[PDB]
């Protein structure tokens, strides 16, 4: 049974600074002691 | 089909995805275990 709340707030969307994170292996490649440019799909920095 | 995996002689292989001759040997490089294969400086 699907059931509704009875006061759910609006959510607030507040706002804050990803630095560095969202990083994950684009592959399944392994690849030793490289630099390596990829393009694709990232969260960029702050 | 599948053949035996022949080692230390230059062999005209075809793993899952992966084909050319070459020469197979067993090595120390520390796979994720959800990497397939390897690649060296160049592609």
């Amino acid at each position: 049974r699907c059931t509704t709340f009875d006061d759910v707030q609006a959510p607030n969307y507040t706002q804050h600074t990803s630095s560095m994170r969202g990083v994950y292996y684009p592959d399944e490649i392994f690849r030793s002691d490289t630099l390596y440019l990829t393009q694709d799909l990232f969260l960029p920095f702050y | 089909l599948s053949t035996d995996l022949i080692k230390n002689q230059c062999v005209n292989f075809n793993f899952n995805g992966l084909t050319g001759t070459g020469v197979l040997t067993p090595s120390s490089k520390r796979f994720q275990p959800f990497q397939q294969f390897g690649r060296d400086v160049s592609d």
